[PDB]
């Protein structure tokens, strides 16, 4: 059909998908309009991604299906209807909520009733935790954070205990997981400061101060990430950037452990005599990079807070546009760096100097090789490269002038044109995403909540290492969802009678009606 | 206003019925003058009544820019819309005093052309109205030439351009993004083989590979990337004692480099000769290519000297 | 302190202005590049570097007559479905009602 | 299967031809055909009078939505079943509520909506008046911090139903028409209801926009009710109603910014401000600053004249609120001039004799500041003191002054500058005095509220300071992460051999990353480019460690300068776009607060000099206030009725009503002929 | 109490049922019934010509918002 | 700028610069042309105000009340 | 009266100034509605300056008066009518009055700008129609030959070179 008539085939597919995605057909003929709406929104999103033509119609259709699902949830008026909708499964589960989270239905989850049910489940067995003074909230969060190990060992000893069931509350579970991570960060911060030994040992023996306490927690992290790779699939793992950074951090910790035990078993002398590629130095640097990756995970902990969760979510939204512009910056940087290298690399000098490169007391050989030129042009954005790098030790004034001109031109670009373009583009992007920040934050917070809702992973990171029932559920879901469909079509017809709109067709309709009545009267009378 | 004929007002209210009864009565509007016409009349009407003359010209060009009058009395409404949009943009450039009105009429002509092409149903009809000259795409070449932004951004025209651009492998869009990436890569590696096999045997399937315009763009981008890699290779192999000796000497890399330079200057000559010079000067990319070629030619001339 | 931040404000308004007509401009430039590469004039990379007219005009006239008919119908459909009633249309309706009432009084 | 079959899963009871014809006859509006249909239904029982359309329209409901009353009377003649049809007539704003009230399953409305709640939701004056006349009572909502057994039992049984009931009740109470009918004092009821709804919006994070919209609606209703005033006597009666400007102080306490910034209240405040004056707004600018200076110098004369005898004409000149504001500003500027004289004019004294040339005059001002802040913190509420950030700045500067004078007294009574201890009390006293001087001279931003140009800018700054704090939290976390990591890699390259200046504050920057404190300081200073690149050098010949340190420092620069610091600019721009629309109202509210801080006599002398029948009257005030409020409510009701029908937009049910009317007239003509 | 009592504190003026029928017929734009009502209002009846609604809608003002020229002429006539 | 440079004074750059009947005729000409201007203006605002305007609730009330009054007049006649 | 009822007096003055600033009353009762619009706009601006409260109402009234003046300029349809209006005086005296009273809507009228561009390019047609390089060349050769035209009109004012300084574009 594409080879015969491509336009006819594409328009036919668009009309078929526009007919299937109508709210009325879905509410009348589809047996499971929630699942039908979810699958149709997903399929129209894939059609918009694949068919770059007709993309606006496809994303409008997907938005219309999401609108239909949100309105259908808005037509609920009882808690039991919400419980029988969200816990319904095809074959406390919240299976439909899991599937709606999977299908990226943002305004479905961010509905007030679903938020109310999830907040009721989140503060399990809590006599009005939200109805508290903020100071009392702070001290009670502090005291659940402090007693994390006693609740952990209470769950390990007696699961039936009230303290053993205290960790099963998702809020207390989240508090204890944050306490474990904060204690891990405090252990690393002590590892930076408590260390006061020779720091000259050739092999770097593992101390009992911080090591063997970082080690278990690291392999507990590894086991947890392996479990989340197995449970939920690889696609859900790579969908979130936070899990990718967690995997990178765990790989760096494993590399540091491997390098440290290699230094224990091999090459076991002043510190200045070490080679630049010694295994202990590589372990040191990899531990440092893993530490700067581990201490940034507290940003992922900030989606739960109401005052700044939308802010963190908005920054996460426009980070992609930041990378979008950094590609253009990389092209400019490569262009000017290799141009300046092609100019100055005939003037390479050593002269037995103490230091070479830009990172010396006096800058020299800045534009010597391509690596040094890229480093020197990168640091020029922040002004840490002085102006005496552009002149040569010889007296070739013309090459010095054209090198300074190229350097100044690149500085003008990457400090007036591209940075201010980035500011304006960020301005428009945050203006666009300011309206959708609330539903995005609610969706991310519900994903974080439902991460802790499952039975598995209850233990924290120290201790990580039938047909009749189906028919009854189907009939309950069918009767509740029939009531929902009837309420939704009544409300949609009422809104159709409510919208402030009168075309010129209806004035002509009244005119034709009154003229017909007049002509009937004149025919009769 | 006293200068307004009934047919001009009929085109102003844009009703098709009033037009289709009025032009049955053998009605013709006055012909407006050119962009810079300063004849014995045009230099006298400005002296006579400048505001009256300007309002008469605006009324005439609002009468002509109506979609009803374009669709009724012209041989080709698409061509009339293109020419009228270009003429109205030029007048808005000239007539500083009425920039908004002439710009709005140009926008209305462009929108009419966009919608008139949007009423195409069959792909055969789209091919007919895009290949018309007074795969060849002469009408689309005119539409890009006349700077019609709405005409070419239409879904049907863009879809036809996608089917022409992708060539034989129309399922390339059906492929996932990883498969598109590795397909682009594996064409980017063996591009000289494809160019040579086209230069030798264009009859076979690899001979017809280069006639795919997406593929032609891929070998063109890979050729420029190979030129860039040879440029880095010059500095990586800059050890012909040139760092010290005064007299320039050309290596194999510089031989290939000047071969690429004469190839790019030959492509520049072909662009200047087949398409012209003004459209070359319009594009900033072609200006960048010209300054690049002048700089490289001066570099090699000074090297030889 | 002054000129650079003024430039930032000017660019903020400008990028607010282009961003609505952004996809159309990008598609137009992409199509310009595509039609530049559509020719058979130079297919090699830089290193390698009449009654038929009347029949075509008749086919084009048929296709354009069909397109004009469809666009006229679509334009009148959109026009009748988009414009809003104004007070003058109300005035014609009051006129029709009063003309009914006066004809009824005159007849009776 | 190459084709999707379709079927009606949601099967209804459908319609027989006769019942469908009858429903269509009610839809058209025929009197005789529908009358004949019910006469046939009465004695032959072929069709049912209480029939249901497939989408849910019983004949009473189509007769409601077509807004005619003849078929209402006819359908109620043969006793057609009525359920929520009273609610449907209420939401359609029909005058058939009397017909439906006087007579004797699937419900679109929730079962928790009684008719008065829906009447208040629709905000129709006649329907609410009719329902209150008929006799009805809205259920009383509980406290916004109520934890009673009934509340938790209702939340356990159905939490969604209870939350929807609370929202419906608070939408019913917040309607302007119900407040105009029922409340004894509409202004006090509006203020208390706005405060209650804002507290519920804080408590209920869910349904937050609904409660915020309700509070905005209540404040707007109070604003328009004040807008309908037409005399100065009525305004002075309203704003001075106690139970002076007592109601204006109450409106300030309830933070009604739309009520306070109302223009006629601003006229009354300006009249109380520039009292017995020739007109400051009708004056030349240079003359205005000249006379500002001329009451600036004459501050001590008026102050001591009020001190000895307030009944003097010069002792009554100070009593005007503008004059005492000028006197307080002049006293503060004299105090800052004394601070500048202390800085410019003042060695090796270890014990540090206090500079009696200047400091003997500064200390009375400090005592006056302490007395004023203590009096404001105790007398005048507690939480409103801590809500104001300038009062927190006063508390900080007063604590610093107290610590400075305490340390100086201690060092004087018990104790070569280069030979001093690093924690010497004189040096700490000097540092605390310098920081307190910063706070004291930064307090002058609070005086820009009285100005007519810098006021909106200062108010716009004070609204995004909290948002700045929100971004500074994220930056602080990023700073902590990168600082801790850089401390890890370099801790062991600590070069301290004979350098004589260890840190970043020397000519040669050394050991910038050798400890967590110095790493935090050096990464803070890298925003402004004051940290050179050679701070990432170690004393050894290691290279990979240098490169990892340099790439971590660069990554921090990128994150904190290109990403975060430019995110902040865009977020500020959005915040200022959101703020500047309401900047005039907030500036007028803050200026009113500053104005009536000087209105009362609770402190008339400036800062450095201040250390030296009833039932019948209440009945008269209540009667005058009730008459004025009756006039105001009548005017507001007439104005709201007029504006409501002025702009409606003509929703399509009006055109459907028009078609049904014309069809009914045509059918009546057919019946008559 | 757990229920808020509702009443009209400012009860304002009240109308007779005949006055309400007069005002409703004026709102409907009726010739015969309004003319008859004013005719019985000429003799001593309950119906007062200057009937004012608590909404401030006199039959004069209602006919002004009714725009019926014949009705406003009838009302100014008596 | 243009009208500052339109004046006969200052024609030299800074280098080298170192009746009743007529009034009545002008008054009558200005008056006549501005009668024409105000006639065109009131025609324009009458035309503009007759279109791009929302009918809202009052126009529907008038239009429905005319049909109601017409129906009652017909019922009175027949 | 302000001491008795300041609110009623301020509302009275606002109502009177809203009645006077109505375009229909200006077009129906004023001798010179352009002069009335100018004076009323200036009075409303100074009233909004004096009355800091009710400033938005007076600014709206002044903008309404300026819009009325701009519309009354829109209704013209001849250059003769523009020359009658703008040169009226009791020389573009009315345009001087619009400049002085800060009527940016009146001044930036397309017809008024047409007259101003005609008077600015005195007997200089086709200046915008000619090429940008050509017109910049003409500007450069007029500005380079500046002493010969400026020495003229100082010794020989009636010379064609002396009358070349009469054109305001050449003067600029
Ligand atoms: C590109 N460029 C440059 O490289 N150098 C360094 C050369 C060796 O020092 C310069 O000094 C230099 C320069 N452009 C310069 O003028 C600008 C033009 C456009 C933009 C701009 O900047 C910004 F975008 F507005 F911010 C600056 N100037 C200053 C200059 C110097 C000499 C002369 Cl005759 C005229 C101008
Ligand atoms: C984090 N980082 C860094 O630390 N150094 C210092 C290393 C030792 O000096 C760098 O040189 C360095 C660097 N990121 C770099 O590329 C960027 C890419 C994208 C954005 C960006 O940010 C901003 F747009 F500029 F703001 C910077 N480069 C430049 C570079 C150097 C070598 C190579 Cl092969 C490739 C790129
Ligand atoms: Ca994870
Ligand atoms: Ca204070
Ligand atoms: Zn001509
Ligand atoms: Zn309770």
């Amino acid at each position: 059909s594409s080879d015969v008539d491509s336009l006819r085939h594409s328009r036919s597919r668009l009309n078929i998908y526009k007919a299937l995605a109508s709210p009325s057909l879905i509410a009348l003929s589809s047996e499971d309009p929630f699942l039908t709406a979810f699958q149709l929104s997903w399929e129209l999103q894939e059609l918009s991604k694949v068919e770059n033509e007709f993309k606006s119609e496809y994303e409008e259709l997907s938005r219309q299906c999401k609108q239909f699902a949100k309105d259908l949830l808005d037509q609920t008026r009882s808690s039991r209807e919400l419980e029988i909708i969200l816990n319904y499964r095809d074959d406390n589960d919240l299976a439909r909520l899991k599937l709606a989270i999977k299908y990226r239905q943002k305004e479905f989850v961010a509905q007030p009733n679903c938020q109310q049910l999830l907040a009721s489940r989140w503060y399990d067995e809590f006599p009005g935790w939200r109805r508290r003074h903020w100071a009392v909230k702070m001290v009670t969060c502090f005291i659940i954070g402090l007693l994390f190990p006693v609740f952990s060992v209470c769950y390990l000893i007696a699961p039936k205990s009230p303290l053993g069931l205290f960790i099963r509350k998702p809020f207390i579970k989240f508090i204890c997981h944050t306490a474990s991570y904060l204690t891990f960060l405090f252990l690393l911060l002590l590892a930076s400061q408590h260390i006061d030994r020779s720091d000259l040992n050739r092999q770097g023996p593992p101390p009992t101060i911080v090591e063997w306490m970082i080690l278990p927690w690291v392999l507990g992290f590894i086991w947890g990430e392996i479990k989340q790779m197995w449970d939920g699939g690889l696609q859900d793992y790579i969908h979130d950037w936070w899990n990718l950074m967690d995997f990178v951090m765990n790989s760096l910790y494993l590399a540091t452990i491997s390098l440290k035990i290699v230094a224990f078993v091999k090459y076991s002398n002043p510190r200045e005599s070490w080679d630049m590629w010694h295994p202990t130095l590589v372990a040191e640097a990899l531990f440092a990079i893993a530490n700067i990756f581990s201490s940034l995970r507290l940003i992922s902990l900030f989606t739960a807070n109401s005052h700044l969760g939308p802010l963190q979510i908005s920054l996460g939204r426009m980070l992609l546009d930041i990378l979008k512009f950094l590609f253009i910056y990389c092209l400019v940087l490569l262009a000017f760096a290799n141009g300046l290298n092609q100019l100055y690399f005939y003037y390479e000098e050593t002269k037995g100097l103490t230091c070479k490169g830009i990172r010396c007391e006096k800058q020299n050989n800045a534009f010597s090789t391509l690596f040094e030129t890229l480093q020197s042009l990168f640091w020029s954005i922040f002004g840490l490269i002085n102006l005496y790098v552009t002149n040569v030790k010889a007296q070739h004034e013309f090459t010095e002038f054209v090198g300074a001109t190229m350097f100044g031109t690149y500085n003008v670009i990457s400090l007036v044109v591209l940075l201010n373009m980035l500011i304006a583009m960020m301005n428009n992007s945050y203006q666009l995403i300011a309206d959708h920040a609330d539903i995005e934050w609610k969706f991310a917070r519900t994903k974080l909540w439902m991460s802790y809702f499952e039975e598995g992973g209850t233990l924290p990171t120290p201790f990580n290492v039938r047909a009749a029932d189906n028919l009854r559920r189907h009939h309950q879901y069918q009767e509740v969802m029939r009531n929902l469909v009837k309420r939704y079509v009544a409300a949609m017809i009422r809104d159709a009678k409510t919208e402030e709109g009168l075309t010129e067709e209806n004035f002509k309709e009244l005119k034709q009606d009154i003229s017909s009545f007049r002509f009937e009267v004149l025919g009769l009378l | 206003t006293m200068d307004v004929a009934p047919v001009i007002l009929a085109a102003h209210r844009n009703n098709y019925e009033i037009l289709t009864m009025l032009l049955k009565q053998d009605v013709s509007l006055p012909k407006p003058h050119a962009v810079g016409c300063e004849c014995t009349l045009c230099s006298a009407k400005n002296k006579k009544d400048s505001l009256r003359h300007s309002r008469f010209r605006l009324d005439i060009y609002r009468c002509l820019a109506s979609p009803a009058l374009i669709m009724l009395t012209e041989e080709d409404p698409i061509l009339r819309a293109f020419e009228l949009s270009a003429d109205l943009k030029e007048l808005s450039l000239v007539e500083v005093e009425f920039r908004n009105d002439y710009e709005e009429l140009a926008r209305q002509c462009k929108m009419f052309a966009k919608d008139l092409l949007a009423q195409a149903r069959n792909s055969r009809e789209l091919e007919v109205i895009l290949n018309h000259t007074s795969m060849n795409l002469s009408r689309l070449k005119l539409a890009i030439k006349y700077n019609q932004k709405e005409f070419v951004s239409q879904s049907n025209c863009q879809q036809f351009l996608n089917t022409v651009w992708f060539g034989q492998m129309s399922g390339y869009r059906r492929k996932p993004t990883c498969k598109k990436i590795m397909t682009v890569l594996t064409v980017g590696i063996f591009w000289p083989v494809l160019s040579l096999c086209y230069l030798i045997a264009p009859k076979s399937q690899f001979g017809r590979i280069i006639h795919t315009p997406f593929m032609k763009f891929i070998i063109h981008g890979a050729s420029y990337f190979t030129f860039l890699l040879l440029l880095n290779l010059y500095s990586l192999v800059y050890n012909e004692d040139k760092k010290n000796t005064m007299g320039p000497a050309l290596e194999r890399i510089d031989y290939l480099l000047i071969l690429w330079i004469i190839g790019m200057i030959w492509s520049d000559i072909k662009r200047l000769w087949y398409e012209g010079l003004e459209d070359f000067l319009e594009e900033s990319r072609n200006q960048l290519s010209f300054v690049m070629n002048s700089l490289y030619l001066a570099t090699f001339a000074l090297k030889v000297v | 302190i002054v000129l650079t931040k003024l430039l930032v404000a000017m660019l903020h308004k400008s990028f607010q202005l282009i961003a609505n007509h952004e996809d159309k401009e990008w598609k137009f430039a992409r199509a310009k590049l595509w039609l530049s590469y559509f020719d058979d004039k130079c297919t090699l990379p830089p290193p390698f570097n009449r009654n038929l007219k009347q029949k075509r005009d008749e086919n084009y006239q048929k296709v354009m007559c069909c397109l004009v008919h469809r666009y006229l119908t679509s334009m009148r459909q959109k026009m009748q479905s988009t414009d809003q009633a104004t007070v003058e249309n109300l005035n014609e309706l009051r006129q029709d009602l009063s003309k009914f009432r006066n004809e009824i009084r005159d007849l009776l | 299967r190459d084709r999707i079959p379709l079927r009606i899963v949601r099967a209804e009871s459908e319609l027989s031809p006769s019942e469908k014809a009858y429903l269509n006859a009610v839809e058209k509006g025929d009197y005789a055909s529908v009358k004949k249909s019910l006469e046939e239904a009465e004695i032959y029982f072929k069709i049912n009078i209480n029939c249901i359309d497939p989408l849910g329209r019983t004949a009473l409901l189509i007769a409601i939505e077509n807004e005619n009353l003849e078929l209402i009377e006819l359908l109620l003649s043969f006793n057609v079943y009525v359920g929520d049809a009273l609610l449907h007539a209420i939401r359609k704003e029909v005058v058939g509520a009397v017909e439906l009230l006087l007579n004797h399953q699937f419900s679109e409305f929730t079962p928790d909506i009684t008719p008065i709640i829906l009447a208040a939701h629709t905000n129709n004056y006649e329907i609410i008046k009719l329902l209150v006349q008929k006799g009805v009572s809205v259920p009383r909502p509980h406290e916004v911090r109520c934890n009673c057994v009934e509340c938790v039992s209702s939340s356990d049984v159905d939490s969604l139903r209870h939350s929807r009931s609370r929202l419906n009740i608070y939408k019913a109470l917040a309607s302007p028409s119900l407040i105009a009918l029922s409340s004894e004092d509409p202004f006090l009821t509006a203020f208390q209801l706005s405060w209650e709804l804002q507290e519920l919006s804080k408590v209920e994070n869910e349904f937050k926009s609904e409660y915020e919209e309700l509070s905005r609606q209540c404040k707007q209703f109070a604003k328009d009710l004040l807008d309908q005033t037409r005399s100065s006597r009525e305004l002075e009666i309203i704003l001075n109603y106690r139970d002076d400007l007592a109601r204006l102080k109450l409106a300030i306490k309830y933070r009604q910014k739309e009520f306070v910034a109302q223009p006629n209240c601003q006229q009354l405040l300006a009249s109380r401000w520039y009292d017995e004056f020739p007109g400051w707004r009708r004056r030349h600018w240079a003359v205005k600053m000249v006379t500002c200076f001329i009451i600036g110098l004459l501050f001590p004369v008026f102050s001591v004249c009020y001190l000895i005898a307030p009944k003097s004409p010069l002792g009554l000149f100070i009593r005007k609120p503008f004059i005492k504001f000028i006197c307080h500003t002049a006293s503060y500027l004299t105090f800052l001039f004394l601070l500048l004289l202390a800085s410019q004019h003042i060695d090796l004294n270890r014990q540090g004799p206090p500079p009696t040339i200047v400091e003997w005059m500064i200390l009375p001002w400090v005592l006056g500041f302490i007395w004023g802040e203590i009096k404001q913190m105790w007398d005048g509420g507690l939480q409103d003191y801590i809500h104001d950030w300038w009062n927190l700045m006063d508390f900080v500067m007063n604590s610093l002054y107290l610590a400075t004078i305490s340390l100086k007294i201690v060092a004087f009574v018990k104790y070569p500058r280069e030979s001093w201890d690093m924690w010497h009390p004189t040096l700490v006293a000097e540092a605390l005095f310098a920081i307190a001087n910063i706070f004291s001279s930064l307090r002058l931003i609070s005086l820009f509220t009285a100005n007519s140009h810098l006021g909106p800018l200062q108010i716009s700054l004070g609204r995004m300071l909290l948002d700045i704090l929100k971004f500074l939290f994220i930056y602080c976390l990023v700073l902590l992460a990168f600082a801790n990591g850089l401390n890890q890699l370099y801790f062991y390259y600590e070069e301290t051999k004979g350098l004589t200046c260890k840190g970043i504050r020397c000519e040669k920057q050394n050991n910038a990353f050798s400890t967590l404190f110095e790493t935090l300081q050096s990464l803070f200073w890298s925003i402004f480019g004051l940290i050179n690149l050679y701070v990432t050098n170690v004393k050894a010949q290691h290279e990979f460690t240098e490169f990892v340190g340099a790439t971590m420092f660069g990554t921090y620069n990128v994150i904190s300068l290109v990403v975060l610091l430019n995110m902040l600019i865009a977020m500020m721009n959005n915040s200022y776009q959101l703020i500047a629309d309401h900047a005039d109202i907030e500036w007028k509210f803050a200026r009113t607060k500053l104005w009536m801080s000087y209105f009362e006599e609770g402190g008339t002398l400036p800062t450095p000099f201040n250390v030296i029948r009833r039932a019948a009257d209440n009945l008269r005030r209540h009667h005058q206030y009730q008459e004025v409020m009756r006039n105001l409510v009548k005017r507001y009701v007439a104005a709201m009725i007029r504006d409501a029908k002025t702009e409606e937009g003509l929703t399509e049910e009006n055109f459907k009503e028009l078609k049904q009317d014309i069809s009914s007239f045509r059918f009546e003509v057919l019946g008559l002929l």
